[PDB]
RNA sequence: UGACUGCUCCCUAGCAUGCUACUACCG
RNA sequence: GCGGUAGUAGCAUGCUAGGGAGCAG
């Protein structure tokens, strides 16, 4: 703390002091000097505290008010970070099954219900294009979540059925795309 | 919270207490708002007041930061240090501020009741976001004096585009054109219900149908608006033209009915933003097509 | 450590699942907290990831909810 | 007395609200936690000491990143003054110790 | 702390005493000038601290009656509400049917559990499966409690509108099950 | 929508006591 | 020459009050 009066002038006094007893002198003088020099030494020293206790009282408040204003802050975007989170720990479970279902539902190729367990119970999907149905279903197989079914029942956005024969490279663009393919789970 | 401002390039969790969109104005950016205009009073993630029950101190000029909190001078327990002090406001970024060289934006335009031509003026000698700022305190000041006026209702009713109408307690009447739509709600006992779009321009009371209504006992028609939001991306786009026309998919045919469309197709082929001033007939009409094919 | 993880994911995706307003059909609801609550006590590594793909199922088959390809495309999930 | 080592590091991996997995807004909660898992440093098990070294580090880690994500945007400048107590293991073992304090 | 009733003796004193030292006079004058600026400090001291100790006691006082005038605020506006909720729930007693079963007692003393029994004007009935549905409320109309009830309305456990004519054994695993029946007295309370 | 107890850690404010220090009065 | 008294500053100790958090039945 040698920023404030009471500073230069206790420096002032304790030079004049100690210069004036190292010269070496009488009783009064030193008697004098100290009566002089005590007062402006507890004027520094009770600023030098005050300061610290100033200054490290003003670095809390702005940590707590950092805090505060991070933690306002952070309720207020959950659901992009949850999601976020979430993928990423999707991806970092490396998992067939998942994986074949993820790039299935990113092409377009999503469920209606929930997937059984069983080896019975409906399967819907949609199959919303040629290529996909190319890539899944051949035969009369169906292959989805790493698992083999079996197709019953094809049927189009105008909910009339398509027999499995009917459906071919160029014999195809004449349809309802949105197809809805209803398997069961082989055993 | 955390917003920015921009003229000092400051991150702020302060704004002005008292002002027009509650704008975000960094320490000494906040300090020399509060000296060269009055605005006695700031806002932050808490608001600047002493906290011991019953008191009430609106300035901040004198208020000290005490005990994890706030404390004032009629009411003083002075351990602390005032908050408002060297050149500056107690907040976050008190350091990475850098200030204003023109002291007197918000304290010339954000100080008149923004409808003089001095705002447009200024707002047209501004940068971007300083006239973003403008734009927003615009439409800010528009619907804040639109919500001065008062509410039609009607409370017997005559055949349609015939009726009676009386209006609201002492406040004046806007302009009467189809300019302002009296779409308001109904009121059964404590909610609002369905009522439609209305406008009154002939007065007996003659009302222009935007629909065909069955009109009740009471019904009310005025304008209730809300706020627009701040905008996050520019207005215009800074001007720089195309290397070449790569990445677009050209046509093989050339428009003929149309007898100034093929230079400009090639224009629009390295040209980056394109107005124009015209009257109808300028292209409007047929040139969007033009480009289209 | 590839049974912890799974668990992990499961509570996040259950609660990514109730954030979208899951809990308004009682059936769903039931049946997704009955899946989260049965992968929690599994003792082997095969249950717990058909039933995960199960539960994940749920969130796939909701088309607006949210965006399978953006969120594929953050450097996240392939 | 010892807690069971699950229900510690349940208790440090899953939270009721949101604002409690960001460890620099309460650093108390690792403190009491460790407090109670102090006892496992004497079980001839390996692991069950593990917990509490663990637990100390990450307390350690908390204090580091909230001094310099502080000091980088803003320019408030952090000390160290009687912090230190909090990873060291003399803090934690006079809890145990016969002296009535506080 | 400025205006002090002893600040203007004590300045005064002291820019006397002070002159009289730039005067450059004897001894007994710089001794009678640290005896008189002693005293007159040790009676500003006592001048300085006991006010500063009155306007915090003074303080804490205004503090304390208005805390307590708040109090009273809130216990006068608890108290409205409660005899508003009290006179609200009043006026649904059906003032006929139970002064009917009143008079038949005794001495006017009747169990709480009867009072709905034999009084009320609606029916809530909740149906686990449709088991349970088939023998309690089939049909359009059943009996319970020495009464007859006849339905008005059937939800579901998530508050929609369901039909009987799809409360069947085939269509019973289509529908949220936790069904809320309504009904109403007939021929006695509505 | 959030019960009754017990124990412990952290931060701030006040009170009481003690230690040291600096001036001043008195004998 | 020694002690007493009156303010002022720093430090320590125990309670009361307020806030945040942890465990147990
Ligand atoms: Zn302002
Ligand atoms: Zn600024
Ligand atoms: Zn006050």
């Amino acid at each position: 703390f040698s920023s404030l009066p009471s500073y230069a002038a206790f420096a002032t006094a304790q030079e004049a002091y100690e210069q004036a007893v190292a010269n070496g002198d009488s009783e009064v003088v030193l008697k004098k000097l100290k009566k002089s020099l005590n007062v402006a030494k507890s004027e520094f020293d009770r600023d030098a505290a005050m300061q610290r206790k100033l200054e490290k009282m003003a670095d809390q408040a702005m940590t707590q008010m950092y805090k505060q204003a991070r933690s306002e802050d952070k309720r207020a975007k959950v659901t992009s970070a949850m999601q976020t989170m979430l993928f990423t720990m999707l991806r970092k479970l490396d998992n067939d099954a998942l994986n074949n279902i993820i790039n299935n539902a990113r092409d377009g190729c999503v469920p209606l219900n929930i997937i059984p367990l069983t080896t019975a119970a409906k399967l819907m999907v949609v199959i919303p294009d040629y290529n996909t149905y190319k890539n899944t279903c051949d035969g009369t197989t169906f292959t989805y979540a790493s698992a083999l079914w079996e197709i019953q029942q094809v049927v189009d956005a105008d909910s009339k059925i398509v027999q499995l024969s009917e459906i071919s490279m160029d014999n195809s663009p004449n349809l309802a795309w949105p197809l809805i393919v209803t398997a069961l789970r082989a055993n | 919270a955390v917003g920015a401002c921009v003229l000092c390039n400051s991150q702020t969790s302060l704004r002005c207490g008292a002002c027009i969109r509650r704008p975000f104005l960094c320490c000494k950016c906040c300090y020399d708002h509060v000296i060269s205009t009055s605005h006695k009073l700031v806002l932050s993630v808490n608001p600047y007041v002493c906290n011991a029950p019953g008191c009430d101190v609106t300035d901040v000029t004198q208020l000290y930061l005490g005990g994890m909190s706030y404390y004032c001078k009629s009411h003083k327990p002075p351990i602390s240090f005032p908050l408002c002090a060297n050149g500056q406001v107690f907040g976050l970024y008190k350091n990475t501020c850098v200030g204003s060289d023109n002291v007197t934006d918000f304290n010339a335009i954000a100080t008149c009741d923004w409808t003089n031509a001095g705002d447009y003026i200024l707002a047209n000698t501004c940068t971007e976001r300083l006239k973003l700022f403008a734009a927003e305190t615009l439409k800010a000041t528009e619907e804040t004096f639109k919500l001065s006026y008062g509410i039609a209702t009607v409370r017997e009713v005559l055949s349609d585009r015939e009726l009676h109408l009386s209006w609201e307690v002492g406040k004046p009447r806007p302009p009467l054109n189809r300019n302002y739509v009296f779409t308001g709600y109904r009121v059964t006992k404590n909610s609002k219900v369905q009522i439609g779009e209305y406008t009154f321009e002939k007065g007996a009371v003659v009302y222009r149908g935007t629909t065909t209504y069955k009109l009740n006992v009471g019904d009310y028609f005025v304008l209730t608006s809300h706020t627009v939001m701040p905008l996050s991306a520019p207005t215009l786009v800074p001007q720089e033209h195309y290397v070449r026309i790569t990445g677009l998919y050209p046509t093989l045919n050339i428009s003929d009915e149309f007898s100034s469309n093929v230079a400009n197709y090639q224009k629009v082929g390295m040209q980056k933003y394109s107005t124009l001033q015209g009257p109808p007939g300028t292209g409007k009409s047929h040139f969007a097509i033009g480009l289209a094919l | 450590s590839k049974m912890s993880d799974v668990k992990c994911t499961s509570v996040v995706l259950l609660s990514v699942l109730q954030q979208l307003r899951v809990e308004s059909s009682s059936k769903l609801w039931a049946q997704c907290v009955q899946l989260h609550n049965d992968i929690l006590l599994a003792k082997d590594t095969t249950e717990a990831f058909e039933k995960m793909v199960s539960l994940l199922s749920v969130l796939l088959s909701m088309q607006g909810a949210v965006d399978i390809n953006k969120l594929c495309e953050e450097m996240l999930d392939n | 007395p010892y807690p069971d080592p699950s229900r510690i590091l349940g208790a440090g991996c899953f939270v009721d609200d949101i604002v409690k997995t960001d460890g620099t807004l309460m650093i108390e909660r690792f403190v009491s936690l460790a407090i109670d898992a102090y006892p496992l440093t004497k079980h001839p098990n390996q692991e069950y000491a593990d917990v509490f070294h663990l637990y100390l580090q990450y307390i350690r880690k908390l204090h580091d990143e909230l001094t310099g994500h502080m000091l980088d945007m803003y320019s408030v400048m952090l000390t160290n003054d009687n912090t230190s107590r909090y990873w060291e293991p003399e803090f934690y073992e006079a809890m145990y110790t016969p002296h009535t304090v506080l």
